[PDB]
């Protein structure tokens, strides 16, 4: 029973910071890495940011570069996002997301297990 | 990147008719390209990764094919609950997504 | 004819003729040559290459290896570290 | 004992897409290059496609040219045709059939080994 | 591109007897000439390759001959398993078949 | 379908350069050589350029020999026609054009494919 | 004389937790790794799950991912497994297995030394 | 992850003789694929270990080889010990077996 | 000193498997492309199969395409010839045949340097 | 908000050495390669060296080859740039500058962002 | 390794008017070529990458193309601050720049 | 392929004269082809290599010559060790062999 | 200041092996191949053996096959060259040689930068 | 692989004339062709790369040309420094030198 | 794990010449080999460790060299009180060590 439960989201003033953070359970959390996928309505689905097992490398998108600081706690089953200099075009849902669904070296980066989501919106 | 385009945007069946789906990449993808099915309300689900295998749950019905440049998704025969809009996935360089097509009631 | 001229003709025309069919031959072999040189080549480049990317691949597998090997190394220093912190 | 099992057929409507795959077996498949082969009732055979040995090159007849594409996997041993915007002209058996018994460097493009065919049928 | 013909539609020859089929070409094919044989319900077999020369597994029986634009083949003493239909494809350019001929009991 | 669309048009001025794009679809492009064909009225029509399937060879007519550079790319299927040093002369419509209807060894240089044109102007 | 038991087996209700218990002797239980591996008739056999020398990582298969627990005590020379949400497909011979015949570093995951293994059934 | 098969499923083969089992993986393995050995009521022995590298106390009749996507197992004189089910593992990427082939009595 | 020695040469029954091996000395092993060459009595000398010089390419005559398989390991300096489904028209002497004396780009094929070759039997 | 902030210059002898330091902020330093351009008038702009995202590899121009060492310590955010046995033709303007935009695999060398550039000069 | 010109050294261009620019390569490039635009006083800023896409926050007046040895960038209507030395970079074999084209008020 | 043919099959010849051993082939093979020496009961050896080029320790006793598809193996004055069975190969398309020559003592 | 110097030079008797060293300064040694060449004379400069960058690959000449091994140590900036069974054709010059004067990728094999060369004698 | 000769053996040249030292490949080497200079005592020093151009440090004076089998090394205006035995190199396939030609004093 | 293997097992010498001992792993071994010394009567000495350093007190007269899974041991001008057998050591994997090798008077 893979769940993942995501909090943190509200409203926002451009150029404020918040914090997204996502539990993890049902699985062995420190030998998988995990991903932050965004959706935002009239654009699609859209990647912002991977961590690795131990927290070892983080590679964030191209949009969020430089802003966005993703974590995770393997003791607490917790994988968090920091939103600094959050922006409008930052409104979106946010997903938390597990990648493959079983290790696999020569196949990974698709998400088998995605959260519900949780709503930030950055306006006045 | 690889930017995703998928066509047509809608597609429309009756139940029991088999619907196909195509998924196109801007640059070379070979077999690392996941489809995902997201319903009103709901997050994605994960139907086919890599390139043709099944994840596991998601029933024979579903059916993914291609390599390259040309993906394509086959619903063999479709019943109500398929009724959705599908996105496409490459990860072979960086994680981009397609801009979605729904499957619609005819 | 045994009294042909054998000489090449120099009035030939030397440009290149643009009629020459601009299609890609479907007639072409398909088949995989097994002709094909097998050795080796030397005379390839053995200098390292700055073209290749300098970045960080985030495509790596990020996911712990279970292949990895699990039992305890033999090899490891068994002599009392002398750089360890001596302060309290 | 080269054995090519064709597999994909049914019934389509026109203007809609079928894709067909075929199985080969009992030969090196990754060195040779392999045709599709099209059989009509009072037309006779002819011609389809043909892809190279690693798929480089492909070339499609007259009547399937834009609405036809060939793909080839040489690590499943699988030959593929994607036919899309199917109209009532193409309703036939189709062929997997390799080229060449043996590879000839002056002698190429006569099929050696022919599968057992699949109908594809375009009507309403 | 190269039509292929094919005279006459259908050869009537009794087991034991000489058959002949003829194949002809609008533009010179050189010897890039393949004869396919053809049963009913049967997908087609190689019988002859290049001009003269003959697929492994077939039996001498089988004798083209023949260059440029006229082609024929050749079936020395036609067996009770050699009845059906012939098929003619030229290889040097492009790849075209000939409607085919019949061979059937008299 | 075969479709051709011409594209980049507009009026210079002499002694400037112009560049035309041709954005081809409906057919396998890196398999067949392009043209590009100028019709000037009160001349008719006039050959330009032709280039090969993989753009090795480039051709060019006499009137615009060493000033005009055809090029393509077969990833983004687009024919390109650069023209540096316009001249008033240079003033008509051009086509993009695709030789032969199919493939034949003994039959290529006829135009079967035509785009609908672009208008090049050239004045002060 | 490597000599490993296996004990805690019996029959169990679905989704019921069940705890097996492997007990080592005649070698150096705490320099090596130990799995478990899994015999259902008419499937073959599976592996469930690995554990380091020191425990510090445990990797489970997808099928038994979030369920089964894998721990080692080194004091006791112990391997114990910890079967939670018990299900009928679970039903199997369980093999305490040790990695490896000797250490070598490039080569390691097979498993020299099997125990006699143990019967777990679940059923109602 | 990787998907193991053995063929034939069961080899017939009277004492004195040479019995051959194969294995075939979808994707290479480099020389990381392991050999057991299960007699009906006991746990597998482990017979061969890296590609030919044999266990210790194995005879040297069990001599097996093979690397990337096809090995084999060769028994150079089967005994009447030597009648069992033979599994074939590979520890290159995850920890999979193969279905399993059984010796029998000719 | 350039030695080639075969092994696994016998006796076999028609239908069944033999595994030759052969092993290389006195030269860069990974460097070239090695052979395997038949001599049938009353048919003269035969090729087989060749492999190129880190294996990825291989080719194999058509009387044994299908059949036989040709591997090489480059950390052991040994080529092997798993000969699958013989028949009675195998029995001849194989023999280890490497490419070429030296390098040379456009003269490559021929066999410089030969091994003593090993006698194979299929029969009843 | 990528800001490169260049240090180190000034005016030294020849045959002296100088030590440049680039102070990067704004993105995750340790995921990028940095580069360093030189400029000269009159000659234009001139590469120096890069680095790899992790230090492992080092590349120079031949002109600056074996006396010029580049360095980089990710805990920092800095980049060095080691001067040794200066040269009259080695005065310019130095910037430091980041290897692409974001991260393609199959597009890399080009300079997204720039620093603002410092001076040496080399005279008496 | 690869020689980069640019020609002319200097256009003569008004705002309102359509500017383009040349470069050249001695020997193959493809499709790797930078061009970046330097202001007096000023590091220069990267305009265009691959052989025409557009860095972001470029306007889309800037317009890239040309592959092999001939590339080309052109200014569709050249504004007030537009004025400036645009350099080219290739980075297929190496990373050499051109001499810089300078363009400047009619 | 291409079917080699060497005649005369067996020549006799006393040690001192000069012998002379030819090779056809049915296509041209431009100036690839291979000479081959087997004694009995040994494997062959490489004489000549390409169409005349001779590979280290042969003695200049063994000259090639020809080209397409007419080529000969040339012996200037033969000594007694000489006695063996010559091959001919091509390797210009596929690899074929002769049948093989004889040369015995007068 | 690219400096190379040799060692290991000496008087040895046929049949005995003797180890080459050379010592490279003045560039980033691990970024380029290096050579050895041969000079004897009476017939000229010859090639021995090259190796790659990492030392991957190493190709000799037709003349050492087999008895000479290159190899390097890019940690101590040293090459080597062991010459097991010497013969008395090996008296010759050995002079250490870098690939090429700077990095071209179409342009690679020449020696751009010699060593002085020690002299191996090999007599009784 | 492919032999060098050069022509003529010795040349003999006034200081201040021009010398021109040729060079010949047995096959085509296409633009892959070096010039070495060698002084008594001294290693070779590279003054001519790939086909003409020149190592960094080399005077105008030394000037090379040529491609194909068809190779020459001008020396436009001979100093009393440029008296050496030069050699000309291929690296296209394998790596051979000439055998080397001498410039002395007249 | 690393097997070791020694040629030759035994060399004959005089003293005042050189005397060459080889090492060769099975597999690569980095930089982590030593070599040991024993006499007949006693434990071996140290000589070598890591892959050419010298232990405390031993003579300029032992060098070692090689890397990976080629060894070897040189000694410049061997002498008399040095006729021993030589072990090689692997510490990289595992501790194995060589047969050894002997040094006896010619």
């Amino acid at each position: 029973q893979v769940q993942l439960v995501e909090s943190g989201g509200g409203v926002v003033q451009p150029g404020r910071s918040l914090r997204l953070s996502c539990a993890a359970s049902g699985f062995t959390f420190r030998n998988f890495g995990m991903h932050w996928v965004r959706q935002t309505p009239g654009k699609g689905l859209e990647w912002v940011a991977v961590i690795w097992h131990d927290g070892s490398n983080k590679f964030y998108a191209d949009s969020v570069e430089g802003r966005f600081t993703i974590s995770r706690d393997n003791s607490k089953n917790m994988i968090y996002l920091q939103m600094n200099s959050l922006r409008v075009e930052d409104t979106a849902i946010y997903y938390c997301a597990r990648d493959s669904l079983f290790y696999d070296h020569d196949n990974s980066g698709y998400y088998g297990y995605w959260g519900q989501g949780t709503l930030v919106t950055v306006s006045s | 990147q690889i930017v995703m385009t998928q066509s047509p945007a809608t597609v429309s069946v009756s139940p029991g008719e088999r619907a196909t789906l195509s998924c196109r990449a801007s640059r070379s993808v070979t077999s690392k390209l996941a489809w995902y099915q997201q319903k009103p309300g709901q997050a994605p689900r994960l139907l086919i990764y890599g390139a043709s295998t099944r994840a596991t749950g998601i029933p024979a019905r579903f059916s993914g094919s291609g390599s390259g440049t040309e993906f394509t998704l086959t619903i063999s025969s479709l019943q109500s609950e398929d009724f959705a809009v599908y996105f496409c996935q490459q990860y072979n360089n960086g994680f981009t997504f397609g801009p979605g097509t729904k499957v619609d009631f005819k | 004819d045994p009294n042909a001229n054998p000489n090449v003709d120099p009035n030939a025309n030397p440009n290149v003729d643009p009629n020459a069919n601009p299609n890609v031959d479907p007639n072409a072999n398909p088949n995989a040559n097994p002709n094909a040189n097998p050795n080796a080549n030397p005379n390839a480049n053995p200098n390292a290459n700055p073209n290749a990317n300098p970045n960080a691949n985030p495509n790596a597998n990020p996911n712990a290896n279970p292949n990895a090997n699990p039992n305890a190394n033999p090899n490891a220093n068994p002599n009392a570290n002398p750089n360890a912190n001596p302060n309290a």
